[PDB]
């Protein structure tokens, strides 16, 4: 969270669209999906979204699910 | 009820 | 408790919203930008390419699910998500074409399978994490 | 029925009809058809009656609108002007804001 | 005399009054549609007969119903001055 | 005792209770009889700046 996950948030912040509106309903579905296309290409196109930031989130996912995971055996071995 | 074993 | 301490860092609240309240159209808090991941991954891909959840499990909305509820963003999360809004407004008209090779029926499909996902998960964090409200002044007469 | 059964039995005990029962048993018949009735009966009501019910003009219509209208209103947003947030909601006519529609 | 006509309190007091009268009438509709909860006399088929030349001539003024009349007066009483009530709003 | 208290660093009270399903009030209402009393036009008389 303080490093490689810090690092490519506050890198990623910056290749956000500063502002984003959410389009009124008349726009249509389909416009705004091209809207949002649009507005979020260069997070689309960023080339390690994945290898890096998906991994290091799924990373730390993991490890928050084995805490809770591991208490509830603990739970039912104190049971 | 506190558990003195586990430090409280 | 302990890992909401280590979100210390500026950058995942931002500034000060300019309204005095909160920020809407400013993409400058962490929710924002999970909120871009999440139009990414729910993007469907070919019928012989692996999704997200075939590659890295429930594991990576826990994960980004409990920064947001950690940073206390969950709530600003729900309204200002650019995905669910795309779902509100196609099950509204209903529509269905094929926008930059996205199916809009099938992304929205998908939109609410991860919606379910992450209110299933946003909620079970907030459970276990079981004061003061910052109040307004009213109009002042320019008189007092 | 009911009525008739206790007053019949008022004066089967009491040798008079109940003190009401004229009365009454008069308001029933009268009232029968009871819109025909109070619409000869309101005539001389029909003034204030009226320029109420127009008042009515200035909040029923605006407030009978349709989903698409208030789509384009953007009703009951927050967020749709971001920067008034903090402003209070209000007009000159706060309880015709809320006034059931049904009403 | 328009400022001692006291409209703000009439008008009050007699809507609060309504809405009482309304309840009353609309338990009273229920229960008399009702077979089951209808006032007993009103079932009777032995009485049938009289009830039928009581409504005919309605509102201008019966073997059986001269032994009730104690019983009348008691059962009916709640509903007849609930209707005096309404006649008085 | 020195693992528990290892272990024991990493936790907090689990605030959980018991309770019945339904809880009646200790005094139940009390049915009240109606009387038929006329309209009384001077009940709201002190309320506010009432008119005798």
């Amino acid at each position: 969270l303080q490093g490689t996950i810090l690092q490519y948030v506050k890198t990623l912040m910056e290749v956000m669209p500063k502002i984003c509106r959410l389009p009124r309903h008349e726009y249509g579905s389909p416009g705004i999906l091209e809207f949002f296309h649009h507005q979020l290409k260069d997070i689309v196109e960023y080339a390690e979204l994945k290898t890096v930031c998906f991994q290091n989130l799924r990373e730390v996912g993991n490890a928050i699910l084995f805490c809770l995971l591991i208490e509830q055996s603990l739970s039912l071995e104190e049971v | 009820r506190s558990m003195s074993t586990f430090g409280k | 408790t302990r890992i909401r301490s280590f979100l210390d860092d500026p950058i995942w609240r931002g500034p000060l919203p300019s309204n005095g309240v909160m920020h809407v159209d400013e993409c400058v808090e962490f929710h924002r930008l999970w909120s871009a991941m999440q139009f990414v991954y729910c993007i469907p891909v070919g019928t012989h390419e692996f999704t997200v959840e075939q590659c890295f499990g429930d594991g990576l909305h826990w994960a980004g699910c409990m920064i947001i509820v950690l940073l206390g963003q969950q709530r600003r999360f729900a309204v200002l998500d650019f995905c669910y809004h795309l779902l509100k407004v196609q099950k509204h008209d209903g529509k269905d074409e094929i926008i930059k090779n996205v199916p809009l029926k099938k992304m929205v499909e998908r939109i609410r399978k991860f919606q379910i996902l992450n209110d299933e998960i946003i909620t079970i964090l907030d459970k276990y994490l079981k004061e003061h409200v910052r109040c307004f002044q009213p109009p002042i007469h320019q008189s007092l | 029925a009911i009525i008739g059964l206790y007053n019949y039995a008022h004066e089967m005990t009491h040798g008079a009809s109940d003190r009401e029962y004229p009365r009454l048993g008069q308001m029933i018949v009268d009232y029968e058809n009871p819109l025909k009735k109070m619409m000869e009966e309101f005539v001389p009501h029909s003034k204030s009656l009226s320029d109420a019910l127009i008042s009515l003009q200035m909040v029923y219509p605006r407030r009978n609108l349709s989903a698409d209208q208030w789509r384009n209103a953007q009703l009951l947003s927050l967020i749709s002007a971001p920067s008034t947030m903090l402003n209070p909601a209000q007009s000159d006519t706060m309880p015709c804001e809320y006034l059931s529609l049904d009403a | 005399q328009p400022s001692q006509q006291k409209l703000a309190e009439k008008l009050t007091i007699l809507n609060d009054r309504g809405v009482g009268m309304l309840t009353r009438l609309y338990n009273i509709k229920k229960a008399c549609g009702d077979p089951k909860a209808k006032p007993s006399y009103l079932i009777d088929k032995n009485l049938e007969s009289a009830v039928k030349f009581i409504v005919r001539k309605f509102p201008a003024v019966l073997a059986q119903l001269q032994k009730e009349k104690s019983e009348i007066l008691k059962n009916l009483a709640l509903y007849y001055f609930t209707f005096v009530d309404v006649m008085e709003f | 005792k020195v693992a528990r208290r290892e272990i024991g660093i990493l936790t907090t009270n689990k605030n959980t209770s018991r309770t019945h399903k339904i809880i009646a009030p200790a005094n139940l209402e009390r049915p009240v009889r109606y009387i038929r009393k006329p309209i009384d036009y001077t009940i709201l008389d002190d309320i506010g700046h009432g008119v005798k």
